[PDB]
C-alpha cells in the first residue's frame, strides 16, 4: 500500500507537470500577427 | 490623344508608376491612389533612426 501511494503521488506529479507543458504548448502568435499587420499597413501607406 | 499606357517599356512603366520618377519607394498604376509615406517605425524612439538599406533584390 505504501509503495502504491508513493508511486501514485509520483505519477500524479509527473502527469501534472506534463499537463502543464502540454497546455503551455497548446494555449507569441499574437505578437507576430500584430507585427505582420503593422508591416502590411505601413507597406500599404507607403505604396499608396 | 492620351498619354499612352506605359505597358511596353520598363522605363516608361517605372516612369508612370513613379510619376516620372517622383515616387521614391512606391509604384502604382492607380490614378486615384492617395499618396502616403511609410509610417514612422515603432522602434525609432527605442533604437533611433537607422538608414534603410534598399533590399539587394
Amino acid at each position: 500500500i505504501v509503495n502504491l501511494q508513493v508511486e501514485m503521488i509520483k505519477q500524479f506529479h509527473m502527469q501534472l507537470n506534463e499537463m502543464h507543458s502540454l497546455l503551455e504548448r497548446y494555449s507569441e502568435g499574437l505578437v507576430a500577427e500584430i507585427e505582420r499587420l503593422r508591416e502590411e499597413n505601413k507597406r500599404l501607406r507607403a505604396h499608396f | 490623344f492620351s498619354f499612352g499606357d506605359p505597358c511596353g517599356d520598363r522605363f516608361e512603366r517605372d516612369t508612370r508608376v513613379s510619376l516620372f520618377g517622383a515616387l521614391v519607394h512606391s509604384r502604382t498604376y492607380d490614378m486615384d491612389v492617395r499618396l502616403g509615406l511609410p509610417p514612422v517605425p515603432d522602434n525609432a524612439d527605442l533604437s533611433g533612426l537607422a538608414i534603410k538599406v534598399p533590399p539587394s533584390v
